[PDB]
């Protein structure tokens, strides 16, 4: 059976480099080109390039100018690539592909039925830096129902994940934690909001309990109107 | 060169998906499908050739200069989103993703503004709130002093809720302090099958 | 009537029974004598489809060569899988010579006689033959050396340009010469000449050949982006030492559109252990022999690869690619097919 096994993620700086690895086995390794495929979170499957086991010549992608490398080594039967001038952009995770086939020399295929796990690299500008909670007063009067709305903004934090809980984990009714999304300067930032009652709002206190606990960060933020 | 077709799909368990793509030279096309976090997974390939493992559900075909990956009766695994492969090349995608059927609910529109203490920073976040209504179609713009804005406004979207059966929209806008305090009116505009006409909580800055 | 079909072929050969020389050699063992009235019989209105591609014919060349250099060019020290084998490296006389590719009785070769054919597809003017015609078994990378000449004008082969995968061959049709020298009296320092005029007119015209299968795109020649010095260099055996030569300046973009007018000289090394192209491990053979090595051959044709990419730009970029050695007997093969008659 053919198996493909990648190395490990990690992290890395604007400017740095990784070399992600791919043991292969189960199969003769020169009968088969290998190929390299990224995907941004949120893109199409983007091909890198392949690399032929046999002679080590490379057919890297025209999208992607000077920005990889790729060789191999027939004995420990294993393919690499660096990942060179790492930015914003580079932030994919990357696979490991081998044809179907073959019976033949050499094997081309373009038709991908054993990938490899994949291999997740985040560069974003040195970390960790804990959440910043800031409040969402409602406040100033709303209409159409009443129903309070609520709410704590998880912003500019490093790396995945946190974690939000209302009044000691007690609110549970009505509660919605936004997913994280990354922003431009490489950060994470999510919404945590809560619809109560209008009428218990100048009597409920609400406080909203985000754990951080990779940069070690567990704060409590008060959210009430605004006094004006 | 491959252009991909719909962008996402919100079906029930049971139902029938199509996914098409189209291609601009006359090679052989596969089909691939991605759960959430794992590694693609092979479906069909050389335009209609079932691959191993896969049943029977499942059924490409060619038509023209196009190509159609059609599932019937969705079962939990296959959704996720499915990618059309010509060669080098990977159409956009398709996220097959679960939607259950329920009576057309009216969000509720709520506008946030930026913290005083967030204000301090220089980067103030006006907050757009959409939560519990149905279907997932919807669709949000941001006008400050009435004008259409467009290249600093994200969003986040919850999963479909176990309860009511309902999801909950989150759009952010992203200005700098010295354009906040320029403008004075802002407000957001919220398009659903559950509303007779576009909503719009409105709030001026300073004001309360 | 007849149909495609695949069987043992047998040699041809003009090998000089007297000769020392390695080719001579194995042919005088594995070969038979060629025939003085070879006939050809052209065939009015037949027309038959080829597969460059596709031709076992390839495929029994390949191992005819590599049991000859199993036999002869035996290393000094042979690294394979981890094993170190030693068993004598002496020098040989080495130099290729023509071999006839033959089918026994009850098959026949239908050979493709239509000028510009493209390697694949129908043929029009075609005759049948026992053998076919001398081919030499040189080995190269990159560039041919010492092949047939296409007929007419330039052709472009390729089991499919869409698809970036398959080598492409030119096959030229003038010979431009190189002329690749190691002076007597660093042994293992050498160097090819190529006349600079002959050569960037030549490669203009690919240009214009590829340009017509490529919408009129910007043609624009690299050299190889990694790999194994087998490839990245040209190599070739000139008078059984191994030569490495870069091929930079060959594909220089500057004299497809002045200054280059004069000789073009490439740097080049001999080196006495190589990787073995037969695909296994290394092999270490003696230190070059000494005075003055030089070998005149003809470029006929090139070995390229075409840049694979998700990009929407106006260009493309052509590296002197290749793959198995076999490509090289298909660029001198196309032409031929073997048939069995009912
Ligand atoms: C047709 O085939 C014959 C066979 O060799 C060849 O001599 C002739 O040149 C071909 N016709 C043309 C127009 O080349
Ligand atoms: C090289 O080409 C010339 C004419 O172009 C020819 O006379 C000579 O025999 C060729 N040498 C080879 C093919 O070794
Ligand atoms: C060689 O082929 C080219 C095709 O690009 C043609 O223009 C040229 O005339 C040919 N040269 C000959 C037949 O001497
Ligand atoms: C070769 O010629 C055939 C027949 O005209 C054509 O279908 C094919 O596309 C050609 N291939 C190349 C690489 O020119
Ligand atoms: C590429 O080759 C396939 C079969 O191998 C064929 O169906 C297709 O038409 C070829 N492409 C071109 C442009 O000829
Ligand atoms: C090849 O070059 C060598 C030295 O550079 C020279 O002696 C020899 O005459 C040349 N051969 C030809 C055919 O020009
Ligand atoms: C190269 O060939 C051209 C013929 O086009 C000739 O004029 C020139 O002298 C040759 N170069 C050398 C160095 O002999
Ligand atoms: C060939 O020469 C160039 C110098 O122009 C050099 O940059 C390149 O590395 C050389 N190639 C190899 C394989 O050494
Ligand atoms: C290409 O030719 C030009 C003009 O002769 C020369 O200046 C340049 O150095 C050449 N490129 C190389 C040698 O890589
Ligand atoms: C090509 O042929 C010439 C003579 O025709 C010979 O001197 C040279 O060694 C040959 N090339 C190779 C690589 O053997």
């Amino acid at each position: 059976e053919v198996r493909l096994r990648q190395s490990g993620a990690g992290f890395k700086k604007p400017g740095a480099s990784v070399r992600v690895s791919c043991e292969a086995s189960g199969y003769t390794f020169i009968k088969y080109y290998l190929h390299w495929i990224r995907q941004v979170p949120g893109g199409h499957p983007e091909w890198i390039g392949w690399i032929n086991p046999r002679g080590g010549q490379v057919n890297y992608s025209r999208q992607f100018p000077g920005k990889f490398t790729m060789t191999r080594d027939t004995i420990r039967e294993t393919a690499y690539l660096d990942v060179r001038g790492l930015t914003s952009d580079d932030t994919a995770v990357y696979y490991c592909v081998r044809t179907a086939d073959c019976e033949r020399d050499p094997c081309k295929g373009w038709v991908f039925p054993h990938w490899g796990q994949g291999t997740l690299v985040i560069v974003s500008p040195a970390s960790t830096k804990g959440p910043s909670v800031f409040p969402l007063a409602p406040s100033s009067k709303s209409t159409s129902g009443g129903t309070a709305a609520l709410g704590c903004l998880v912003k500019d934090y490093f790396p995945e994940p946190v974690t939000v809980s209302w009044n000691s984990g007690a609110l549970t009714s009505g509660v919605h934690t936004f997913p994280a999304v990354l922003q431009s300067s490489g950060l994470y930032s999510l919404s945590s909001v809560v619809t109560v009652p209008s009428s218990s709002l100048g009597t409920q206190t609400y406080i909203c309990n985000v754990n951080h606990k990779p940069s070690n960060t567990k704060v409590d933020k008060k959210v009430e109107p605004k006094s004006c | 060169v491959l252009t991909q077709s719909p962008g996402t799909l919100s079906l029930s368990p049971g139902e029938t998906a199509i996914i098409s793509c189209r291609t601009s030279q006359y090679g052989s096309l596969a089909w691939y499908q991605q759960r959430p976090g794992q590694a693609p997974r092979l479906v069909i390939y050389s335009g209609s050739t079932r691959a191993a493992g896969i049943p029977d559900r499942f059924s490409g075909s060619r038509w023209g200069p196009d190509y159609t990956l059609t599932i019937s009766n969705l079962e939990s695994g296959d959704f996720g989103v499915y990618y059309c492969q010509q060669y080098e090349f990977f159409g956009q995608g398709t996220k097959v993703q679960v939607d259950i059927k329920r009576t057309v609910a009216a969000p509720s529109v709520f506008i946030f503004p930026p913290s005083d203490e967030q204000l301090k920073s220089g980067t103030a976040s006006v907050v757009c709130l959409l939560n519990n209504f149905y279907p997932r179609e919807a669709k949000v713009q941001w006008k400050v002093d009435n004008a259409l804005q467009s290249g600093n406004s994200q969003e986040s979207v919850t999963e479909q809720d176990s309860k009511d059966s309902t999801y909950s929209l989150s759009s952010t806008l992203t200005l700098s302090k010295a354009d906040y305090e320029k403008h004075k009116v802002y407000a957001c505009e919220v398009t659903h099958q559950g509303l007779s006409s576009p909503v719009t909580k409105s709030f001026n800055r300073g004001e309360c | 009537v007849w149909k495609d079909a695949d069987t043992t072929l047998f040699c041809a050969s003009d090998a000089k029974a007297h000769e020392t020389e390695v080719h001579n050699v194995w042919a005088t063992h594995a070969c038979v004598p060629t025939d003085p009235n070879p006939q050809e019989i052209h065939l009015e209105n037949v027309t038959e489809n080829f597969n460059m591609w596709k031709n076992n014919m390839v495929e029994q060349m390949q191992e005819d060569v590599i049991s000859l250099w199993d036999q002869s060019l035996q290393p000094c020290v042979k690294l394979t899988g981890g094993s170190v084998i030693k068993q004598a490296c002496p020098k040989i006389s080495f130099d290729p010579i023509p071999i006839h590719y033959c089918t026994p009785a009850g098959y026949v070769i239908l050979k493709c006689n239509d000028k510009n054919f493209n390697g694949t597809g129908p043929c029009k003017n075609v005759s049948s033959v026992q053998c076919t015609h001398g081919i030499k078994p040189v080995v190269s990378t990159q560039l041919l050396l010492n092949g047939s000449l296409a007929e007419e004008e330039i052709i472009i082969r390729s089991e499919n340009l869409t698809n970036n995968a398959k080598t492409i061959i030119v096959h030229l049709n003038k010979s431009v010469e190189i002329n690749c020298t190691r002076p007597s009296n660093d042994i293992r320092k050498a160097y090819c000449e190529i006349n600079g005029t002959k050569w960037n007119k030549v490669l203009k015209q690919v240009t214009e050949k590829l340009k017509e299968h490529f919408n009129n795109k910007t043609i624009i020649f690299q050299p190889p982006s990694g790999g194994d010095l087998e490839i990245t260099m040209h190599h070739f055996n000139c008078r059984g030492e191994f030569f490495y030569c870069n091929t930079t300046q060959l594909f220089n973009n500057t004299c497809i559109g002045k200054g280059c007018n004069g000789t073009i000289t490439l740097p080049c090394k001999i080196k006495q252990i190589i990787n073995m192209w037969q695909g296994t491990g290394q092999a270490m053979y003696a230190p070059p022999i000494d005075g003055k090595i030089n070998c005149v051959s003809n470029i006929t044709g090139i070995l390229l690869t075409r840049d694979g990419g998700a990009n929407n730009t106006s260009n493309e970029t052509f590296r002197p690619g290749g793959g198995n050695i076999k490509d090289n007997w298909r660029s001198e093969l196309y032409k031929y097919k073997v048939v069995q008659i009912e």
